């Protein structure tokens, strides 16, 4: 379970993303698509080129789902219910791909927020994204 | 691992800028902090009792340099990583016989540290080239000779 | 979350183990030690030879912890609290090793209970042991 | 993969007894049932809608034989699995470019099926030898040529 310190570390870090919430989500997706090219097969219909408006919008949706999870961190199964049904039951995303995107989200935060990404906050963010991943793969 | 010339260039260029005395220790250290079961493999290293102790431990820092050392070697011999690394794993008796996943984890933590240090210069294409290498190195170091 | 059918499939299968509860736990441990020799390093002090009384006793403890989890399947974090603290915080078991033992537990059940180990029950048992593993790695 | 003669014997002896028309389909089928995201990779195979549909699907069963086929090949050329499997992965274009984990999963499901079929003959030492092979085959099939 996430500790009171994890919850604080997560809210504090995720609260510097700020209005870049959107942009950072996009970057993390791009980083995933280029580093782990198997993931593109879930998005064969998107244009995945750099600067794509579709990656940009989708990046905002992913970032906003994360912020919803941060905002209801004690009730994530309930808050992410629709999205867990979507990814697991409806889209059949391989659970491995959540580890890949989570790593890309950490990379993006480290690239943008060098002050906030201390070892303690890195550990907390890792645990948070793993918690989210668990919820999102719970409905196969 | 087969790297394109652009991938090779992306890796090599940024690798030359790396603080070889610190980055390795930072990566090894965050592994111990983020993934704490890894401390067991470094029983012999002494005080690993808190994020700051980990990050300040001399043998951590020292073994970090070696981590980098091994990455460079991999870079230098990408078509023959098993060649490059058999003596490295064999001099350790059993200590590198752990799940390939923890080498994957260390590789990813190294990536996070290179992002931390290089900020926007650690672009998505540069990350992607690095992921190819950390993947190759992890596999070869897991291989058991 | 485990479904009502998973819970039924688990109780029905785990209820044929019967008084072999013990023996099957031992077998699964043996299978893990021989197939995945890295795992022996958590038990450098046990004698791991075939027929070892220490593997036998430990096998019974592991089987009995599983039966406790089956018996409190809706409250596993609470029922396994002490053991999660033990493995994660006290012993620092690599989370990978829970996947290995879970696979060995499935192998053992398949070898002993060919009637009960249908594809549906295999899926249910897999989900149950993954649920247990999650609880047991939640306290690092 | 380096197999001891006893390991080789354990594998080979029991492999000769295998129902080559069924075991492969059973393993492939249970993968689809136990690990359902794998169905996506077999989009082209038609009705995979329930445990029974999966287990009764002809292309499932047929591709099963091939799974066995590939295991035997691996067995026959253990010192050169990349040699053995490059044409196998290359004839599929991109279809085998999935995470190495799912090949691991299939290997483990095959093990579960061999346990199911052979009961006490699938002893812990025999399982251990099989795990060496399924590991080798998974790695080589993941390799990308
Ligand atoms: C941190 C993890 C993740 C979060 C929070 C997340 C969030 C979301 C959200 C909010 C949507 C809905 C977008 C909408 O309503 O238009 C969505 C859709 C989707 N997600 Fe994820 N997602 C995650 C991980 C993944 C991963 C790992 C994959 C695959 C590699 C994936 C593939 C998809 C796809 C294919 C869709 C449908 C895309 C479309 O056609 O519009 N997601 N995700
Ligand atoms: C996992 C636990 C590890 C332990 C307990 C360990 C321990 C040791 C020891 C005792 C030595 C002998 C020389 C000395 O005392 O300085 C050594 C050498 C070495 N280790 Fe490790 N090691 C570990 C992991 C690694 C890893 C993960 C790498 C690289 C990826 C690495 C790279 C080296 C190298 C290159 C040497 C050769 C001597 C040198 O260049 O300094 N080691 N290690
Ligand atoms: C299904 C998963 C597991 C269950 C239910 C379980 C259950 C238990 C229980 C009940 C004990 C306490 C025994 C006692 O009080 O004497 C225990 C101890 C222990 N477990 Fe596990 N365990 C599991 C997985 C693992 C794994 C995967 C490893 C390592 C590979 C591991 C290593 C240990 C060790 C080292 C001890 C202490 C052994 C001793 O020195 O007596 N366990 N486990
Ligand atoms: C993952 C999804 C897979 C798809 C969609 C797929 C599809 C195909 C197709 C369309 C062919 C051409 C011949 C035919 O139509 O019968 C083929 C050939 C073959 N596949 Fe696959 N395959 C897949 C996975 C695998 C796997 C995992 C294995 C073995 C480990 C395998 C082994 C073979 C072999 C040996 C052939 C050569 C022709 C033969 O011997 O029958 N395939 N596959
Ligand atoms: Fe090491
Ligand atoms: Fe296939």
């Amino acid at each position: 379970v996430l500790s009171p310190a994890d919850k604080t570390n997560v809210k504090a870090a995720w609260g510097k993303v700020g209005a870049h919430a959107g942009e950072y989500g996009a970057e993390a997706l791009e980083r995933m698509f280029l580093s782990f090219p198997t993931t593109k097969t879930y998005f064969p219909h998107f244009d995945l080129s750099h600067g794509s408006a579709q990656v940009k919008g989708h990046g905002k949706k992913v970032a906003d789902a994360l912020t919803n999870a941060v905002a209801h961190v004690d009730d994530m199964p309930n808050a992410l219910s629709a999205l867990s049904d979507l990814h697991a039951h409806k889209l059949r995303v391989d659970p491995v791909n959540f580890k890949l995107l989570s790593h890309c989200l950490l990379v993006t935060l480290a690239a943008h927020l060098p002050a906030e990404f201390t070892p303690a906050v890195h550990a907390s963010l890792d645990k948070f994204l793993a918690s989210v991943s668990t919820v999102l793969t719970s409905k196969y | 691992v087969h790297l394109t010339p652009e991938e090779k260039s992306a890796v090599t260029a940024l690798w030359g800028k790396v603080n070889v005395d610190e980055v390795g220790g930072e990566a090894l250290g965050r592994l111990l902090v983020v993934y704490p079961w890894t401390q067991r493999f470094f029983e012999s290293f002494g005080d690993l009792s808190t994020p700051d102790a980990v990050m300040g431990n001399p043998k951590v820092k020292a073994h970090g340099k070696k981590v980098l050392g091994a990455f460079s070697d991999g870079l230098a011999h990408l078509d023959n990583l098993k060649g490059t690394f058999a003596t490295l794993s064999e001099l350790h008796c059993d200590k590198l016989h752990v799940d390939p996943e923890n080498f994957r984890l260390l590789g990813n933590v190294l990536v996070c540290v290179l992002a931390h240090h290089f900020g926007k210069e650690f672009t998505p294409p540069v990350q992607a080239a690095y992921q190819k290498v950390v993947a190759g190195v992890a596999n070869a170091l897991a291989h058991k000779y």
